[PDB]
């Protein structure tokens, strides 16, 4: 059987919305129409969307949804679709899935955990395990609990399948690099044919067997993914065989970070240089500036963003744990601070702090 | 600590008929329409606590004009020392009385006064809670239009509600007492193998005379602690505002320049000059900031309407933030009728016509 696997669209999405607004339509468009002709190409059996198809959860541009539509009407055309819904994905998306999935043959959206079967373009039996994005919402103890045990049914219902059975997860796997929900891949019932994830901008081979895949964007969302891959994937399924696989590049727009550490003629040099014929985007983070930076961002129109070097000192305090934080607060006392104070000044005498300590033990039995 | 509120009750008060509630930890988001009694809530506490809210001078203003009974009446639960403290209040127009009552519970149905008449129970309310009302506003309590108000104050103010809030002031004035009498008595027995028994009552002597030194010439240790907290504080605050802000916006203290200064892209500016959006925001980190290093000493936040001004991509990124908080069974109030704010959080008190709908 083969299969179209892309996700992660985000159709609606401007970047750098603060600093200098890019609305990345005619660029995304142009990505998922050459996916599109790709699969009309090799004339796929199956369509797999994993999930943030649209960029908002909330308030989704009437553009957006339209571009939507029309793409899974262009998908329809040429194979059935199947798509899981992501986290970001508008709210109502599903309301107007579950009506359209009981009116076409074409389309169907999962938004349990609840298995469903379809039937690809030749009529291939297809067995769909759904795992929706896990709710934020110990307590995470009894989630992970209740996790495990849809984990165990949709294994259940994997053996019952016909021809194939395909699980589709949007939601992080083990291993990269915040409250979400992580998910270990050992989970992912093996006995899958193929496991589709979405959620994750950079494609990425999570593991073999089952052959779990994240297709990746469609187009560089921020600096972050400045080195990854953007594209689809096609996915060929046999029963006998082991299943086979290739990327379908997207060929985005590339970003590009410059850093500097002073902004002087010379680095005004290079930021000029390296923007000059760029085809895409580019940021600059620095440490000294004399004001250069936003006068010059301002007359660069692809120089998107320009950012400070967060020091180390302080990029911590935020990550530093509870076990940190507690005792970080408890050297606040005015008392165990009084400690160093007394340890720097006058420094031989600590019988003062045994002095001290009675001293504190005394009043605090009036 | 590590002062709590529990229960609020409220009967024609300002804009609220009957409003009862009970405060979990963590986050709740307070929401309805215009003049619902949301800010009127805020200012309950204010009022039950100290006797007076952010927006009347009269206690009888307060009582709820649109109510045929006039007589409002506040009820108030908090907690601090595993100690349940519960204070009454009634304000009528037509007497013009105002009553106030403080007592503390117990093993079961217990009740143990502590105050009547409104002048002893703001005494040892304060007494209880440790921080003066201009503290509680400043702090934990950003009454609504106040949100910047920590932000432009005098740099004395500043330290001088740093200490209130950090100090444990009343252990603080018991020690000073305490070693007054101890050196007396010592000094006394002094005026009086015999040089040896000297020896131990002047060695010890001269220790007292250290530990008074290193404690009550304030403008060294004093200064010194605050600065070290102040230091904890705008620690958290710069990384908000990186976060927020792109490492922009800088804030620092300095009390020969007036107190907090702002800074853009490195150059210094006065909060006035700052677009509302900005002002809220560094309002917001600094109080959230403080809250975080004061946790233990108080276990409460409440923001009152504090983000109108903020745009749609402040207001998601702020929200984000926030959430931060709710790792500190801290109880978090937020009160707005903002939709996009909103959406962000999942438990919510709704209020319409001065009552929980
Ligand atoms: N003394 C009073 N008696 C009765 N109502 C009052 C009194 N003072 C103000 N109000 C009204 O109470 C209502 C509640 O105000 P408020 O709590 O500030 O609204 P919001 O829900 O927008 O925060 C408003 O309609 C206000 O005008
Ligand atoms: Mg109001
Ligand atoms: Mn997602
Ligand atoms: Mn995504």
């Amino acid at each position: 059987m083969k299969i179209l696997h892309t996700s992660d669209w985000h159709l609606g999405v401007t970047s750098w919305t603060s600093s200098r607004p890019v609305d990345r339509r005619e660029e995304l468009k142009k990505a998922l129409d050459k996916v599109v002709e790709e699969a009309e190409k090799r004339e796929v059996d199956l369509i797999l969307l994993t999930g943030d198809l649209l960029h908002s959860r909330n308030n989704p541009s009437v553009v957006a949804l339209h571009d939507l539509l029309d793409y899974l009407k262009r998908m329809m055309r040429t194979a059935p679709v199947v798509v899981l819904p992501g986290n970001q994905d508008w709210k109502g998306l599903k309301l107007f899935g579950n009506f359209v999935t009981s009116i076409s043959s074409d389309i169907t959206f999962v938004m349990s955990f609840e298995p469903v079967d379809v039937e690809a373009k030749r009529g291939q039996k297809v067995r769909i395990l759904p795992f929706p994005y896990p709710d934020e919402s110990k307590n995470e103890g009894d989630f992970r609990f209740f996790l495990e045990s849809r984990l165990n049914k949709l294994y259940e219902e994997a053996l019952k399948k016909e021809d194939f059975a395909i699980f589709m997860g949007h939601f992080t796997v083990e291993g990269l690099a915040g409250r979400e929900i992580i998910i270990n891949r050992a989970l992912i019932p093996s006995v899958v044919d193929y496991a589709a994830l979405g959620h994750i901008h950079s494609f990425r081979e999570i593991q073999k067997q089952p052959l779990t895949i994240y297709p990746g964007s469609l187009i560089r969302i921020d600096f972050g993914e400045e080195a990854d891959e953007k594209g689809a994937v096609f996915v060929e399924l046999k029963r006998g065989e082991p299943p086979r696989y290739e990327r379908i590049d997207a060929s985005p727009l590339p970003l590009k970070t410059l850093y500097y550490k002073k902004i002087d003629t010379s680095a005004l040099k290079s930021i000029r240089d390296s923007c000059r014929n760029f085809p895409g985007y580019v940021r600059v983070v620095y440490e000294e500036d004399s004001g250069i930076l936003p006068d010059l961002m301002g007359e660069i129109d692809n120089l998107v963003k320009i950012e400070r070097k967060s020091r180390r000192e302080i990029e911590e305090v935020l990550r530093e744990s509870p076990e940190e934080f507690k005792e970080e607060l408890d050297k606040l006392d005015y008392f165990e601070l009084f400690k160093e104070y007394l340890k720097k000044r006058e420094e031989n005498h600590e019988k003062l702090l045994k002095i001290l300590d009675e001293l504190l033990d005394e009043v605090k039995k009036s | 600590g590590h002062m709590r509120p529990e229960r609020l009750t409220v009967r024609n008060f300002l804009g609220l008929k009957n409003v009862d509630i009970e405060f979990q930890s963590g986050i709740t988001v307070v929401e309805g329409p215009n003049g619902a009694g949301k800010s009127s809530l805020f200012e309950a506490i204010s009022f039950a606590l100290f006797g007076n809210g952010i927006r009347y001078p009269n206690s009888y203003d307060y009582v709820n004009r649109n109510a045929v009974d006039g007589t409002a009446r506040l009820v108030f639960q908090f907690e601090r020392g595993g100690k349940r403290y519960e204070i009454i209040r009634e304000i009528n127009a037509l007497q013009r009385k105002h009553n106030a009552k403080l007592s503390e519970i117990l093993e079961n149905g217990k009740k143990a006064a502590i105050a009547a008449k409104p002048t002893s129970v703001k005494q040892e309310v304060e007494k209880i809670l440790g921080i003066e009302h201009r503290t509680f506003i400043r702090t934990v309590f950003l009454p609504q239009g106040e949100i910047d108000k920590l932000l432009i104050s005098p740099p004395s103010e500043i330290t001088e509600i740093i200490s209130d809030v950090f100090q444990s002031k009343e252990t603080l004035e018991k020690l000073e007492k305490l070693l007054k009498e101890k050196m007396k008595k010592l000094e006394n027995e002094i005026s009086s193998s015999l040089e040896k028994k000297l020896k131990e009552m002047s060695d010890e002597y001269n220790n007292l005379d250290l530990l008074r030194k290193y404690l009550f010439d304030k403008s060294n240790f004093s200064r010194y602690f605050t600065g070290r907290v102040l230091e904890a504080v705008l620690k958290r605050t710069k990384a908000y505002l990186d976060i927020l802000t792109n490492g922009r916006f800088d804030i620092d203290f300095d009390d020969e320049k007036g107190g907090f200064i702002i800074k853009d892209w490195g150059i210094e500016r006065p909060a006035r000059g700052l677009s509302g959006g900005e002002r809220a925001l560094i309002s917001i980190s600094l109080a959230m900031s403080l809250a975080e290093v004061a946790s233990g000493r108080l276990d409460a936040f409440f923001i009152d309407e504090g983000f109108s001004s903020l745009c749609t991509e402040n207001k998601e990124k702020i929200a984000s933030v926030l959430k931060e908080l709710e790792r500190l069974n801290k109880v978090i109030v937020f009160i707005t009728c903002d939709r996009e704010f909103s959406e962000a959080f999942d438990r919510k008190l709704r209020i319409t016509g001065g009552v929980v709908v």
